[PDB]
């Protein structure tokens, strides 16, 4: 996260942290059941040197405050049975960026850890609305992943100047939030955390998961997330959630 | 769900 502060402990107990054998954090991914995590589908794809595919690769880190203290009290640790990623997916443009995460065994609910709600279907985020990216990725482009979870306040972008600001890249399971100044952004390593939109009552609901951007933080080029309602009922068919 |  650029531009962000360093959250409270506790503070997004739906956060997590997904750590690839001898690798430490590569992706961020949000609590969203006793037995489920959403993740970007971009953080699970095989290379010549890893099958980042194979869930038995990963660790994921519950309740987790300050990367240097993955054994704290609180923290629990998991690992996968299963990564479904989307099957509309795709490589090269993004589209479909999302990924389900199958815990080996059930979450524990805490104080620590929790799930973030979702939206229904035909909930729509609105545009100029403040929500927050999370997570442990570069502070700076090209710069340290954080070692405390940082939080960062951004706002939904136009669908409309999001497509002119990123000409032939945008499609409509996309959506930009941020600042057309820059400045407050997600960056690499915080791929695949949520956005936590604070709704009518103060809970909080996922609007979206850090897919991509052009850099981080730079003017006219703000964060593109994929939008959560989107995929309520392809949530609903593959986990039960 | 989603609160601290
Ligand atoms: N808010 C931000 N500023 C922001 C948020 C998230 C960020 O994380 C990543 C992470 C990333 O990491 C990957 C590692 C690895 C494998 C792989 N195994 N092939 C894929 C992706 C790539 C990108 C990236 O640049 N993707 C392109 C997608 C297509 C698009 N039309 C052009 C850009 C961004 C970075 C910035």
């Amino acid at each position: 996260v650029v531009g962000g502060t360093d959250a409270d402990e506790g503070e997004w107990p739906w956060q997590v942290s997904l750590h690839a054998l001898g690798q430490g954090h590569i992706c961020g991914a949000s609590l969203i059941s006793p037995n489920w995590l959403v993740s970007a589908a971009h953080c699970y794809i095989d290379d010549r040197g890893f099958r980042y595919s194979d869930p038995t690769q990963w660790t994921a880190f519950l309740g987790l405050h300050d990367q240097s203290q993955r054994s704290a009290p609180g923290v629990q640790e998991r690992r996968l049975k299963r990564i479904i990623s989307h099957p509309f997916f795709n490589d090269f443009t993004f589209d479909y960026d999302i990924a389900l995460l199958e815990l080996e065994k059930p979450a524990e609910y805490s104080s620590m850890v929790r799930p973030i709600c979702l939206p229904d279907a035909s909930h729509v985020f609105p545009a100029g609305k403040a929500i927050w990216v999370t997570g442990w990725g570069h502070t700076q482009y090209g710069g340290t992943g954080a070692l405390i979870l940082q939080k960062g306040e951004i706002r939904v972008i136009n669908q409309t100047t999001c497509e002119n600001l990123l000409p032939q890249q945008i499609t409509p399971r996309m959506m930009c939030v941020g600042f057309l100044s820059g400045g407050v952004d997600s960056c690499q390593g915080d791929s695949g955390g949520p956005l936590s939109s604070v709704e009518a009552d103060g809970r909080i609901f996922q609007a979206g998961v850090v897919s991509w951007g052009d850099g981080c933080a730079q003017r006219n080029k703000p964060g593109v997330y994929t939008r959560l309602p989107l995929f309520r009922d392809w949530i609903k068919e593959n986990t039960g959630v | 769900c989603g609160l601290r």
